[PDB]
RNA sequence: AGCUUUGCGCAGUGGCAGUAUCGUAGCCAAUGAGGUUUAUCCGAGGCGCGAUUUGCUAAUUGAAAACUUCCCAAUAGCCGUGACGACUAGUCGGCAUUGGCAAUUUUUGACAGUCUCGAGACUGG
């Protein structure tokens, strides 16, 4: 029985790491939150 | 389903009955013959009765009457053959 | 292994049409495919020793953006005598259901 | 190759409904039992 | 109807054919338990 | 709970009982056995007699995956026949409700 | 810089799914739907009609369940016998096929079980 949910095992391996992957970009790396963090606090003046 | 499918729906039973009761309502002194013989089957139907005859024809799809004739035909064979020299035979054979 | 396979492929897509007149479409397929994705190749499985078409025919076209309109459009679509059944093609050859049989055991 | 081909149902009124849920399965024997068998003793053990 | 598992019949529980035993007697079964003034309850609990 | 006796035969048969496993014509019996069998000799289901039989008559077997299908479920019957618990106590013993 | 709230989108674990999830082009609806509780109070959708994609796999019937078969003929150890041949009626070698090959020297089984520290003992009542 370890074998199938082995597979499976990997496999939503796979699917969690596909989700952290879709997390992994699309992340704002290192400094898009700083360019983002500064459009949010400099205004228009 | 449609009205008319419920209509052959309600008929089904007719089908059953018909094809029951189709040794004596399908024989020559109950319809005197216009004896049709049914198409690749050995059957002969006195007086058109139409749900009888797509009941039997049902029954004898793909050609059963033949292959009923021939697996009696071949399993005679496999018996004459099982018994050839104890009836003093020297060959069947399957005639053409 | 038959050696026939091997004049639609250029990687382009077979759509698998079935339900086929026999006692027409030879030709008539490829006239009502011919429309769509300029000059293709397209035949119809009409076996020897008989000169009866078993039904099925296959239609190779150029791309699966062209295969999309097409399938859609061409489902049950009146060819010939009888309205044509659409699927995507097998071609279940040797090196695939190898490569089939070792993902069984997997 | 681990799927029964004999079913023995204890209580009689369950052979009924699995002639009709396992007609994916004809190749199976779906069989009532005269002898009882006590498996609420197992539910009486700690551990079940 | 296939003979019930008879005590003359279990004999045939242990041949190479694979047999199950299916006991449903327990899947639904409940606690009944008072408190004196008031009222009374009965718990589902869970079943095998 | 017969042991197969060793110097002794009637164990096994109280075994395998208890397991369930058991014109001057010429004058003669003939024993006609009338007997439906594929290739590999197999007694032959009526059904799939009668479905050799039409395979034969209408010259027209039947299609690959048909045929993949019914060699398939012959060699499942070959090798369901000719046989996890202890998967499952060694999976037990490595931790005893393995809850799938 | 870190924490965090709300709304939306994506994916993932799990749960639920015919008193559930929706569509509504017909009408009504914050210019108030719907209100028996608390009514000089509450505040959101309501009534009808109409619904409940896709891929994979299994199993069944059926002749056939849709991806480019059956049949006939022949070929693929020894003791005897027949010729051919070789060597002196006898012997030997190869070839061929017109009977046989479970009764002590072989190929149709004196084997099987037991016990003791590579070696022996016991039983088959």
């Amino acid at each position: 029985p370890t074998k199938v949910e082995a597979h499976v095992r990997a496999q939503m391996a796979k699917r969690q790491k596909a989700h952290e992957e879709a997390n992994a970009a699309r992340k704002l790396t290192a400094e898009q939150r700083k360019v983002k963090k500064i459009k949010k606090l400099k205004e228009d003046i | 389903l449609t009205n008319a499918q419920r209509s052959g729906l309600n008929q089904i039973p007719n089908r059953r009955f018909t094809l029951w009761w189709s040794p004596t309502i399908n024989r020559a002194n109950v319809y005197v013959g216009f004896q049709v013989q049914l198409d690749l089957t050995g059957i002969f139907m006195h007086g058109k009765i139409p749900t009888l005859k797509i009941s039997l024809i049902q029954i004898f799809r793909a050609h059963l009457w033949q292959k009923i004739h021939e697996s009696i035909v071949m399993d005679l064979c496999q018996v004459f053959d099982q018994e050839l020299d104890a009836l003093e035979i020297e060959t069947v054979q399957k005639e053409t | 292994e038959d050696p026939s396979l091997l004049e639609w492929d250029a990687d382009d897509f077979r759509i698998f049409c079935g339900d086929l007149g026999n006692e027409v479409n030879d030709d008539i397929l490829a006239r009502a495919f011919s429309r769509f994705p300029s000059f293709l190749k397209a035949k119809v499985i009409r076996d020897k020793r008989t000169g009866k078409t078993k039904g099925y025919g296959f239609v190779s076209f150029k791309d699966p953006s062209d295969y999309v309109r097409a399938m859609r459009e061409m489902n049950g679509k009146y060819v010939g005598s009888r309205p044509i059944k659409l699927r995507k093609s097998m071609w279940k050859d040797r090196n695939l259901d190898v490569v089939r049989k070792k993902q069984k055991e997997k | 190759e681990e799927q029964p081909k004999q079913i023995i149902v204890t209580r009689k009124g369950m052979l009924d409904p699995l002639e009709v849920h396992l007609l994916d399965f004809p190749n199976i024997v779906i069989k009532g039992s005269e002898l009882q068998l006590p498996f609420q003793a197992c539910l009486k053990v700690e551990k079940f | 109807t296939e003979p019930y598992l008879s005590s003359q019949n279990y004999g045939e529980l242990f041949s190479n054919q694979i047999i199950w035993f299916v006991d449903d007697t327990n899947v639904y079964r409940v606690t009944i338990h008072k408190t004196f003034e008031g009222n009374l309850t009965t718990k589902p609990i869970n079943g095998a | 709970e017969e042991p197969i006796v060793n110097r002794g035969l009637a164990a096994a048969l109280l075994l395998c009982q208890n397991k369930g496993l058991l014109k001057e014509k010429d004058g003669y019996k003939p024993d006609v056995k009338i007997e439906y069998v594929d290739e590999t000799g197999r007694k032959l289901t009526p059904k799939e007699a009668f479905r050799q039989l039409s395979h034969r008559f209408h010259g027209k077997g039947s299609g690959k995956m048909k045929t993949e299908r019914r060699m398939k479920k012959l060699d499942e019957e070959a090798l369901l026949k000719k046989m996890l618990g202890t998967v499952a106590l060694l999976q037990e013993k490595q931790k005893p409700y393995i809850v799938l």
